[PDB]
């Protein structure tokens, strides 16, 4: 009772033809592909009400679809443009059951006019200001993630091997490292706040983790530098007296 | 199930205040309506649905909506907003009583909740972790939500907007923005600048 999409992000070049799959284990007759854009909510591209059937949504232009088996629903972009840059959402449902839609969990796709522009993030951590600690008896560590294109990162915090959610804020949007360049690179920051005693106890471990999603192994380059593949870049710091 | 609109793509309300998210529909046939919420990181999830089973529908996370046929509306409300309500919200409509057959969504309302900072001691602080290379971040923190951080002017200096962290176990929340540059003539004590409080400590 899950609907799974094939990849959670993907990167592709202008003019290329793109294939996303969706799959579901509930024996559902109905499957739908939407896309999601800020300001525009969800817009239905295509749907299918049985194996081999298809029907245009409100915005099929540029797309084509393929329902081969009862379990699969593929969406196909005839030729990538930057207005197909979006979050793609699959959903499935049953004609008979009274349960409605089950949604997949997205695939973000970004389309660029030049594959050489994608980079991982370098991840630094900054340790608290001594002056905060004394004035408040708390301790804010800051993480920067920098030098990433495209904006595909997922930043988490880890404290003695267990991830944490209390005491954290991350920028909802990153800022543009270079605000003129059309395909400018990106930076993101987060914060982790803890009582200063926690910070003043070198038995405690903190790590800033930044999962990036770039090129898949199939993609093709040879610039001298590492192939910018999906990866986790961390940084860390220990407690301090 | 013909169409839907959500007037107000962005609502910001104080923690504890009334939440109201608009939804209006047109339908040539009998409509069935649905509200979905999408939390920052995760996917879409049913908050509530209307079926011709009663007028005032009650849903998850403390929400409610009224199906008012005489205005073509199904507005989402919650009397007292919680930090954890921050999310994007979508109204949909279907011709099927269960939402099996195609849903038409509206355009979304982004909900932002404004923390009530209790005892603010605003300050700018210098952090440098001594791995020290192309390094010096400045933290402006513990300010009141009255205060907004304005963008950069020197285009080679970076400020991030304010963010809100909550140390649940100490029923304590606090706002912060970060600023940084590699430039040698750059100082925390003159890095932030705008809509800024005199009592800022250093």
């Amino acid at each position: 009772v899950k609907v799974t999409q094939s990849s959670r992000y993907l990167v592709k070049r202008t003019g290329e033809k793109v294939f996303l799959e969706c799959v579901q284990d509930m024996d559902h007759e109905n499957m739908f592909w939407y896309r999601q854009d800020p300001g525009l909510g969800l817009r239905l591209i295509y749907f299918s009400y049985d194996v081999k059937m298809k029907e245009k949504g409100d915005i099929p232009e540029g797309y084509s679809v393929s329902r081969e088996k009862k379990e699969r629903f593929s969406l196909i972009l005839e030729s990538a443009s930057t207005n197909q840059t979006s979050m793609y959402l699959c959903a499935s449902s049953s004609t008979g059951l009274p349960y409605g839609y089950t949604f997949g969990s997205g695939t973000r796709l970004t389309v660029v006019e030049d594959l050489n522009k994608v980079f991982p993030p370098e991840v630094a951590v900054f340790e608290p200001s001594e002056a905060e600690i004394s004035h408040t008896q708390k301790a804010t560590l800051v993480c920067l993630a920098t030098g990433f294109f495209p904006d595909h990162v997922e930043l988490s915090w880890w404290v003695n091997g267990k991830e944490v959610h209390s005491g954290v804020c991350t920028d909802p949007q990153p800022l543009k490292e270079q605000p003129a360049l059309n395909d400018s690179r990106y930076s993101l920051s987060s914060r982790l706040r803890v009582s200063a005693t926690f910070w003043q106890n070198p038995r405690n471990h903190f790590r800033c983790q930044v999962q990036f999603y770039g090129l898949s192994e199939n993609d093709e380059w040879t610039q001298d530098r590492a192939k910018p593949v999906t990866q986790i870049v961390s940084a860390e710091a220990w407690g301090r007296a | 199930m013909q169409s839907v609109t959500q007037l107000g793509s962005h609502v910001s309300v104080s923690e504890g205040a009334l939440v109201l998210l608009r939804c209006n529909y047109s339908s040539s046939v009998p409509p069935y309506l649905f509200w979905y919420v999408q939390y920052p990181n995760q996917g879409l999830q049913l908050l509530l649905k209307y079926t011709s089973a009663a007028t005032l529908v009650k849903g998850i996370n403390g929400f409610e909506a009224e199906f008012k046929k005489s205005e073509t509306s199904f507005h989402l409300t919650k009397p007292s907003a919680h930090m954890s309500d921050a999310a994007e919200y979508f109204c949909a409509v279907s011709e099927s009583p269960f939402g099996n057959e195609k849903l038409t969504f509206g355009t979304g309302t982004r909900l932002t909740i404004i923390p009530n900072i209790q005892n603010p001691d605003p300050a700018v602080y210098q952090l440098r972790d001594s791995k020290s290379s192309d390094k010096s971040v400045c933290l402006f923190t513990d300010f009141d939500s009255q205060t907004n951080v304005s963008q950069s002017k020197d285009s080679d200096v970076y400020i991030t907007d304010k963010c809100v962290l909550d140390m649940r176990s100490m029923d304590f929340k606090s706002n912060s923005a970060v600023a940084w540059s590699n430039k040698s003539d750059f100082a925390c004590a003159n890095a932030f600048n705008n809509s800024i409080i005199p009592e800022d400590t250093f």
